[PDB]
């Protein structure tokens, strides 16, 4: 049915939108008054946040699978979203903010910190088995084509969000910027409230877990051989950790990186009265996903399935691999001529409020290694999805997404680590990073090339697995 | 010892064209931007243009343009700047400042001053 | 263009007395501003970067504050050298603008 496939779409889009609106001025939020957060105290809360977002998905599927149902789990999930979603627009309005108020206004928002991170990992674990299921029975085909949509209707989300909702928050207002997020979330609600008459459900089944949690015989055929697929397709997760590593890296240190390129400044929206938000730099891979998912799906994907190539979810996954590391070794080579430029050529350019210290050198030489991301995330994310989904157990699915989300956010912590670690002085790759906050002394070109040739030795491990996986 | 020598009075006629100049010596001289500060008699200073020295990128002041135009002799290690028509208004002292922030360094302030150019019209 | 307004032309201070000179920017500048003091003929100095930070040299008498639309420069050990016009500058946007100048008048 379109209907349901369209409501899942639709539901996806508003929650990446109001996680996005979320997480993208969460930091500066606090950090700005009345608030009045310490420097890292900010950070803190938004790191917090996200690895619970990352930690709670296995026991949101789990609860979809279990005790709930998936149909169920995604509506109470959305409705706990949007009770953490309301301390927002009331925290920043300061008519409200006196009914609610590691700062002065700490717990309201650690509260709704905690509500959103739960929110938005329940309905990341629910949604996309829930959204495969309607299609599911249509084919393998079908489910890859909801793939590519789902991820386009997230990065859509994430357009929208990083797009207006961070602007009006920096340049307009904090009530008025998270207040959209909160309808979002509502939006959200009453779209899967709507199509619940539509939806494909699936009943709970809270016995399936216990045989698993067990171990002729005492069980039957279905029973032990869904322990037997659990237990290969953890092996499979653990090999995409370094993966989520070094994706979460690029994030992050691409982001790094075009601050302190010349970015082409409007003088219309992004003038002297009004700010350029720091989102924008992150929205660039979402714009260009948006561009690729289309050309994936109607042209890319015939020919591949047309000629047979790439018919395994795992083997599109090592391509995206192989992408994600040329963008790694492209992005080395670029700040390897940054930091050859900016010795004798440094201007000034205001991100938000921080003066940053870019060199002569455009912003749009970002391209090359951002598209090929793109093409990653065209590969390694969305098939990524389906083996998450293909090869799940059929009574945990949600369990098992919400697994692949926790291993994704173990991913993101595992690279938040080896940040720290190429920071300290005995190599100080980054050092230089916190006494004056540019990267101009950083050498983020070895930082890239040291994240590329963990993309290739993941590829390689990911290539032996998914052999071994598929016999 | 970073030192922008400025020549100090540049009495000129109404009408005419002005070369202020500034010799920026004792730091390598094009890897700072070069800034031009004016300060009236009796108001406050007002930045008008700044230069590199490397590819001669002028980001000049808005309410300055057509009036100044910031020029840089890297052979002599000079910034000049130059005034077309300056009329009674344009009577003032005009720094040279430099920009003290470059590779890894995120200073951020004018850093060095010139002694400042008494424009008289 | 930030009007960075010193609403205060004219501060009137005593040796060992405490002057703090005021500065509000038209728009939320950050911890962007440069605080200068230009002594009587001569050049300005840069005293205090980033509205909180301290130049070499400086007294440690001359202490900064302030972040977004208000910055404060603050002097509690007027010293006699302490008599020059103090100028707030703001690099967050361009073009740079100074403030009105703040000009200590030590009695």
């Amino acid at each position: 049915r379109r209907a349901a496939c369209g409501a899942v779409l639709l539901t996806e889009l508003l929650e990446r939108a109001a996680f996005y609106g979320i997480t993208s001025n969460l930091v500066l939020f606090l950090n700005g008054a009345p608030f009045c957060w310490e420097g890292a105290q900010a950070s803190e809360a938004l790191l917090l946040f996200m690895g619970l977002t990352y930690l709670g998905s296995p026991f949101g599927g789990w609860l979809a699978d279990a005790r709930l149902g998936r149909a169920r789990a995604i509506l109470l999930s959305l409705a706990l979203y949007l009770l953490g979603m309301l301390a927002f627009p009331l925290l920043a309005a300061p008519a409200t903010r006196a009914a609610l108020c590691a700062r002065c206004c700490s717990p309201a928002t650690f509260a709704g910190l905690v509500l959103v991170g739960l929110g938005v990992a329940t309905v990341k674990a629910n949604i996309t088995p829930f959204g495969a299921d309607q299609v599911k029975d249509r084919g393998p085909e079908a489910t890859r084509r909801f793939f590519n949509w789902f991820y386009w209707s997230i990065n859509l989300g994430a357009i929208l969000s990083l797009g207006g909702i961070a602007y009006i928050q920096q340049n307009v207002s904090f009530v008025t910027g998270y207040a959209i997020p909160t309808v979002c979330v509502g939006l959200a609600f009453v779209v899967f409230l709507c199509g619940q008459s539509v939806f494909i459900t699936k009943p709970p089944d809270g016995s399936a877990f216990t045989d698993m949690f067990k171990i002729g015989g005492p069980f039957t055929e279905e029973k032990v051989e869904d322990v037997k697929a659990l237990v290969k397709i953890v092996p499979v997760f653990l090999a995409l950790i370094p993966y989520w590593t070094v994706y979460f890296q690029m994030q992050t240190t691409y982001v790094l990186q075009s601050l302190h390129l010349r970015i082409p400044e409007i003088s219309n929206i992004t003038t002297t009265p009004h700010t350029l938000p720091a989102a924008w730099l992150t929205m660039f891979d979402a714009v260009l996903i948006l561009l690729l998912i289309p050309l994936k799906d109607k042209l890319v994907d015939p020919i591949l399935r047309r000629h047979g190539l790439l018919p395994s979810s795992l083997k599109r996954i090592a391509v995206g691999m192989f992408f994600v590391m040329c963008s790694a070794f492209a992005a080395g080579i670029l700040e390897s001529k940054r930091l050859n430029l900016v010795k004798e050529k440094t201007i000034n350019q205001t991100i938000g409020n921080v003066v940053y210290h870019a060199a002569d050198l455009s912003l749009w030489w970002q391209v090359p290694q951002y598209l090929l991301i793109g093409i990653s995330e065209i590969f390694a994310s969305i098939a990524g999805l389906e083996f998450a989904y293909s090869a799940a157990p059929k009574s945990m699915q949600s369990a098992i997404m919400g697994l692949f989300f926790f291993f994704s956010g173990v991913g993101s912590f595992v690279g938040s680590g080896l940040l720290a670690l190429v920071s300290i002085k005995a190599i100080g790759w980054m050092s230089s990073h916190t006494d004056f906050g540019n990267i101009n002394g950083c050498y983020l070109n070895y930082y890239f090339f040291l994240l590329a040739a963990i993309q290739g030795a993941t590829l390689l491990l990911f290539l032996i697995i998914s052999v071994k996986y598929d016999h | 010892q970073v030192q922008l020598q400025q020549p100090g009075t540049e009495l000129v006629r109404p009408g005419a064209s002005v070369k202020l100049s500034c010799k920026a010596s004792g730091y390598s001289f094009t890897r700072y931007w070069m800034n031009w500060v004016k300060q009236r008699p009796g108001q406050g200073l007002e930045w008008i243009g700044m230069v590199h020295p490397s590819d001669s990128e002028t980001r000049l002041n808005q309410n300055f343009k057509d009036k100044a135009t910031l020029t840089v002799d890297k052979s002599s290690s000079i910034a000049y700047m130059q005034l077309s028509s300056p009329t009674s208004e344009d009577s003032a002292v005009y720094y040279c400042a430099r920009w003290g922030a470059y590779y890894k360094y995120d200073w951020d302030y004018f850093d060095s001053w010139g002694q400042g150019t008494t424009l008289t019209v | 263009d930030i009007v960075m307004t010193q609403s205060q032309k004219f501060m009137s201070t005593s040796v060992g007395d405490r002057v703090s000179v005021t500065c509000k920017a038209s728009q939320n500048v950050g911890t962007n501003v440069v605080w200068y003091q230009q002594k009587p003929g001569q050049s300005p100095k840069v005293l205090i970067y980033s509205a909180s930070y301290r130049y070499s040299g400086v007294p440690d008498r001359i202490t900064g504050s302030g972040s977004g639309t208000d910055f404060t420069l603050t002097i509690s050990n007027v010293q006699s050298e302490d008599l020059a016009e103090y100028f707030c500058q703001q690099y967050n946007n361009f073009p740079y603008t100074f403030g009105g100048g703040t000009n200590l008048e030590i009695k």
